[PDB]
């Protein structure tokens, strides 16, 4: 079977404001990700949004699809399940709240049937017990039959999905045994069923959280089958400011999510009549909400990043910009250097203004 | 042990 071409939105919420928060939505979004790269899929992946912005992430993958076009939706977060509708929850959501704070998966899955795809896969890695405050009966149109759909739930209709309560870097359950099974070459429901026998062995779940596959695919499409983001994730390019001291200073970004950017600097160049400089980034956009105290940090590790000192250049300053999405205006910020020329006494210091426009997600 |  051949795709037209394969497109995934992966969705990862964390950070509740009135809802206990996740830890796992972070590193299942991440290696999954790279694992649908493998795959050939254009991925998108995003963490903490809210309402609005998952709706516009919904809107903006909707447009990737057309006839023939594999798409994926992987969702890792708080939801529930009311009257055969699931539901997932924006890390906005009022406590209680109801269903018109939430996005329906149903909903999305008309949407996608309507650009004709080739395969529309959900993966939902959420809880689906009901919610009692949620009295909202609204029947959706009946769907078409298009024998190209399937769900892989990571736990039964009125149970729960499981994390690892203080696990450091480790997957949710899901995403633990989904993870070893993913680039088979085999039929996305054949795949799915022995994910469901691997979990089936998971001691810590049973009788908690079983894998449903819901399928109605009557052709063997596969997320391995051949193909016969583009201004989504856009990253600004390296760059090397020179002061007017003589001192240069490498600026560099890493994409973490396609909302999540790893700026760092480290000093390329000091003049021999300057003894002493340290170079550092401030000023953010408020949206941001950049907190100072997490900036600048000697390690990747302590901004709260994925991302470890291997897989980044070393001997740096690292700062992370995560909720991108928010970015209304330019990503303008200020490096500051602080210098000291042999003889002297007196501490200078020096500023300079960058602009690096709105990257990854934050293009629009 | 930490449910979503």
């Amino acid at each position: 079977m051949l795709a037209k071409d394969k497109v995934a939105l992966l969705i990862g919420n964390m950070n509740y404001r009135e809802h206990p928060k996740l830890k796992a939505p972070l590193v299942d979004v991440y290696e999954l990700t790279n694992l649908l790269r493998q795959l050939d899929f254009k991925v998108v992946s995003l963490l903490d949004l809210t309402e609005y912005e998952m709706r516009n992430a919904v809107d903006e993958f909707l447009l990737l699809l057309d006839k023939g076009v594999y798409g994926l939706l992987y969702y890792a977060g708080h939801g529930y399940e009311n009257f055969g509708n699931s539901f997932m929850v924006p890390v906005d959501a009022p406590n209680p709240y109801r269903s018109e704070n939430c996005l329906c998966v149903q909903n999305i899955l008309k949407l996608m049937q309507e650009k004709e795809t080739g395969l529309n896969v959900f993966l939902l890695d959420m809880c689906r017990k009901r919610n009692d405050y949620d009295d909202t009966i609204p029947i959706l149109d009946a769907l078409k039959v298009t024998a190209n759909i399937v769900f892989g739930y990571a736990t039964c209709q009125g149970a729960e999905a499981f994390e690892i309560q203080h696990s450091g870097l480790a997957n949710g359950i899901f995403m633990k045994f989904l993870k070893d099974r993913l680039l088979e070459d085999k039929k996305i429901t054949v795949l799915l069923d022995e994910v469901a026998e691997d979990m089936g062995k998971c001691h810590l779940t049973k009788g908690k959280q079983a894998l449903e596959i819901r399928s109605s695919l009557s052709e063997k499409r596969a997320l391995t089958d051949p193909i016969q983001w583009a201004k989504a994730h856009e990253l600004p390019e390296s760059m090397c400011l020179k002061f007017d001291c003589g001192v240069q200073i490498q600026l560099g970004f890493a994409a973490e999510f396609s909302n999540v950017m790893i700026i760092y600097t480290s000093i390329v160049y000091k003049p021999p009549e300057i003894i002493m400089c340290d170079a550092y980034v401030t000023d953010f956009p408020l949206d941001l909400d950049i907190d100072p105290k997490d900036a600048n940090k000697g390690t990747p590790e302590e901004t709260g990043s994925y991302l470890v000192s291997k897989d980044l250049p070393k001997h740096c300053l690292y700062t992370r910009l995560s909720s991108l999405q928010k970015l209304k205006e330019h990503l303008v910020f200020t490096v500051c250097l602080s210098y000291q020329y042999s003889g002297l006494e007196d501490t200078v210091e020096d500023k300079q203004e960058v602009n690096v426009g709105k990257p990854l997600i934050a293009k629009l | 042990v930490r449910p979503r």
